[PDB]
RNA sequence: UAAAGUUGCUGCAGUUAAAAAGCUCGUAGUUGGAUCUUGGGAGCGGGCGGGCGGUCCGCCGCGAGGCGAGCCACCGCCCGUCCCCGCCUCUCGGCCGAAGCGUUUACUUUGAAAAAAUUAGAGUGUUCAAAGCAGGCCGCCUGGAUACCGCAGCUAGGAAUAAU
């Protein structure tokens, strides 16, 4: 986190253990007390990652360059994380992260359009 | 599949498009392949029981085949007949044609506090065949069928998620111990709640509709 | 010879409504029987009806929509408690939904449903759903 | 006259018919999947949700504004959040009765060593 | 029936008997459905317009459907008053 | 009857459903000129 | 012990299956017909439901106030609902709290008194649990609840149903 709240960290790990193709982030929480380790799957890879500077919001963006769809997540201080909307046909793949919060700007600028 | 009845030339035709209109004029099912056409992937029977019946002739015993037959489709649709015939798969192919042939709806209400899906029998409703009366209960959310194997067979089957079960009389006979409780689930449709006051508008009959299509 | 006039009343009332009948004729007439007819009238089972007086016990006519399953009565008047009502409610009617228990409380005759909301218990008359 | 405590209970409920064929397969289908011993494993989690659902279908016949219905059913509910198995939003009594018996077996530490990546 | 959120449950609503209100339920085998016709009150013919009358199959194996199709069709204007 | 057997084939109730439709869609169009006015208005208040 | 609706008060049965006295009369016992204030407005408050003015976002005019988006949250109002009292006893004590009493009882609803332990049950990570009454935070804070306990007795509110 651009505040350096949260570190979530991306694999391409899948299973070895089980067929399913499905990753993980091991989500701490370092300024909260004694360092809880939460994870959040999804059925699919990401291809980037955004975290908010000094925002209660996170910004997701999983899948191939014809696939790559965001979901905007909003992790509480305390609780669990959540995911609140996935676009299906998306290709925005490139997020400007402005330091004003509440906004975002997202991009599907890389080398096709 | 060449239709014979008034009601075949109005199913192998988009014609009649859900069962329940079938259903809710009475028109009575002769043939089978319309349980076939509209029930379709849903349909799974279990065979109840086999049994040798013997009649004496100064021929020795001629013995019997007598099949029962459960089926459904798990949220409305239960059916069970019974065919005797000679060999063993003869008995079961009839059964299985006869049980299609008896398919009524269930209707399936609620427990007390009703949110979201009904789950029992709405209220406490008894059959009886033979000497045995099977009377069904509602039941809370999650409690299972709790019954003897042989209505177990016939409550799972018809979408009834959870029911208390009383059963009087000789139940080790089979026929009608089924049929008993095949005659206390098909009464749900019969039973006048007071939901059912609302005064019913009467809408035109498949026949009354279709018969401009049907004379050609 | 005749005891329990509301019984043999109400067995007049299911006898002829179970053959689709659309009048009866009851006598004698209680006044226990006009508040309980009073009882099933209000919740829309019966409809109108009329209370013919000759100066003797009178007879009364009730009209009948068949919306009724069953009448019945619970003899001897068991007296039934705030706790016992809902051991009586669980025997007695068909479902938690639907059905009523008739009983005779210190406000007056009325249903199971009023008397938990009045606060109050008493004997039971019958029940009808 | 000891300083004792005999006070003791058993904590599972033998079945009353014991070769029924399909409550043999999804109780052992149960054993096979969450990584149990043997059958009691698994009559002891349906002992203490059918001791949970006895609470809840015994509090359900109550008038709703009665004050052991409104106390006892926030703490039951508030004990099934808290250890995870109805979740935060559907606090309601209902919602007791719609638990599963796979609830319980995923909140133990085994499954949950299993799910958390801790093991093989 | 009807559960909290508004929705209808149930699978179908049955008709109910015109003489007796009973539920013909799916297996009622002697029920019928009948319809009566109208006519035009200038000249007497038929004009598209229907009296649909529906009576269970246990009125009908009493004797009582004729004095209750003359009764129906009494209250709603094609027998006369006399 | 031709006209009534036409109707129901096609099928004033589906020009009455069609005008519920368009008041419907123009409803949602004017909510938009709220929002768009006040998406402006976020980025005034804002500046 | 459940299964046993094979002890059946809820809940069995008696024509032929085991089974109703040969037949009336009769005391105790058990049961016992209808009938005696039902009516009808009204408002007080506590909720039930809808609606209205305001708190509410974009815009008008500096601005008052509002206009379009409401009832997601809060405040009061307008009219109809489920409970409450009133028009329709007397001796007398500081605009009557106090007090002379009225046929009984059965019934019901509250209130008192009901040994703890056990039983449902709240709190609390004995490493979980059966248990236990402990414990918690870097001297301080806080638990050791509660409910049911049938019948008989006691009590004040009700007076339909039942006897006299």
């Amino acid at each position: 986190q651009k505040n350096g709240d949260y570190l979530c960290v991306k694999v391409d790990r899948t299973p070895k253990g089980t067929q399913g193709v499905v990753t993980n982030f091991e989500i701490f929480r370092m300024r909260e007390k004694q360092v809880p380790v939460d994870v959040v799957e999804m059925k699919e890879t990401i291809i980037a990652f955004a975290w908010e500077p000094n925002g209660s919001k996170f910004a997701v963006l999983h899948g191939e360059a014809p696939r790559i769809s965001v979901s905007f997540y909003h992790v509480k201080n305390n609780g669990k994380i959540e995911l609140i909307k996935m676009f299906d046909k998306q290709q925005a793949n490139t997020i400007f992260w402005s330091p004003q919060g509440q906004f975002v700007v997202l991009a599907g600028l890389r080398s096709m359009n | 599949w060449m239709p014979v009845t008034k009601l075949g030339r109005l199913v192998k035709d988009m014609k009649i498009k859900s069962l329940e209109e079938i259903y809710l004029f009475s028109l009575p099912i002769k043939e089978s392949e319309i349980i076939d056409f509209f029930l379709g992937a849903s349909l799974k029977d279990e065979v109840l029981k086999i049994m040798p019946v013997q009649k004496q002739t100064r021929a020795g015993q001629r013995t019997r085949f007598k099949a029962f037959v459960a089926i459904g489709d798990y949220n409305g649709h239960v059916g069970l007949g019974v065919k005797c015939s000679k060999e063993v798969a003869t008995a079961i192919r009839g059964a299985i044609i006869l049980a299609k042939l008896s398919i009524v709806p269930v209707r399936r209400g609620y427990w007390g506090n009703k949110i979201g899906k009904p789950h029992t029998v709405p209220c406490k409703v008894t059959g009886r065949c033979g000497s045995v009366l099977v009377r069904l209960i509602p039941a809370p959310r999650g409690t299972g069928i709790v019954s003897a194997p042989v209505p177990k067979k016939l409550l799972m089957m018809a979408g009834i998620d959870d029911c208390y079960t009383s059963a009087r009389g000789c139940t080790a006979t089979l026929g009608n111990f089924a049929k008993a409780t095949f005659d206390a689930i098909s009464k749900t449709y019969s039973y006048l709640t007071p939901d059912l006051w609302k005064e019913t508008v009467f809408t035109k009959s498949p026949y009354q509709e279709f018969t401009d299509h049907l004379v050609k | 010879v005749r005891m329990n006039v509301l019984a043999d009343a109400l067995k007049s009332i299911n006898n002829a409504e179970k053959r689709g009948k659309r009048q009866v004729l009851i006598r004698p007439c209680s006044k226990v029987i006009v508040r309980f007819l009073t009882v099933m009238m209000k919740h829309g089972y019966i409809g109108e009806f009329e209370i013919i007086d000759d100066h003797r016990a009178g007879k009364i006519v009730v009209n009948l929509t068949g919306r009724l399953n069953k009448c019945g009565v619970i003899s001897p008047r068991f007296d039934v408690q705030l706790k016992d009502l809902e051991k009586w409610q669980n025997n007695l009617l068909p479902s938690r939904q639907f059905g009523f228990i008739v009983l005779t409380t210190s406000a007056g005759i009325m249903d199971h449903e009023e008397a938990r909301r009045k606060h109050t218990g008493g004997k039971i008359l019958g029940f009808f759903f | 006259p000891v300083a004792r405590s005999w006070v003791c209970r058993k904590t599972y409920v033998t079945p009353r018919r014991p070769f029924e064929k399909s409550r043999l397969d999804q109780e052992l289908k149960l054993i096979g999947e969450y990584g149990l011993r043997n059958k009691r494993e698994v009559w002891r989690v349906k002992f203490t949700l059918a001791k949970i659902r006895k609470a809840a279908r015994e509090l359900l016949t109550l008038d709703e504004k009665d004050p052991r219905r409104l106390f006892e059913g926030n703490a039951l509910l508030r004990r099934l959040v808290r250890i995870g198995v109805l979740d935060e939003g559907k606090m309601k009594l209902d919602y007791i009765l719609g638990l599963k018996i796979e609830d319980f077996l995923e909140r133990r530490l085994q499954t949950q060593v299993f799910k958390l990546g801790l093991a093989k | 029936m009807q559960n909290d959120a508004g929705e209808f449950v149930d699978l179908y609503v049955p008709r109910k008997c015109s003489a007796s209100n009973r539920i013909i339920g799916a297996k009622d085998h002697a029920s019928i459905q009948m319809n009566v016709a109208e006519v035009d009150k200038v000249t007497g013919r038929f004009n598209g317009q229907f009296k649909t009358y529906a009576i269970c199959g246990a009125i009908r194996r009493m004797g009582e459907s004729d004095d209750s199709i003359l009764r129906l069709a009494k209250a709603d204007g094609i027998v006369s008053k006399n | 009857q031709i006209k009534k057997k036409t109707v129901r084939e096609r099928l004033q109730i589906k020009k009455t459903e069609l005008g519920a439709k368009a008041f419907k869609d123009i409803d949602i169009e004017d909510l938009e000129e709220l929002d768009p006015d006040f998406i402006m208005a976020k980025q005034v208040e804002q500046l």
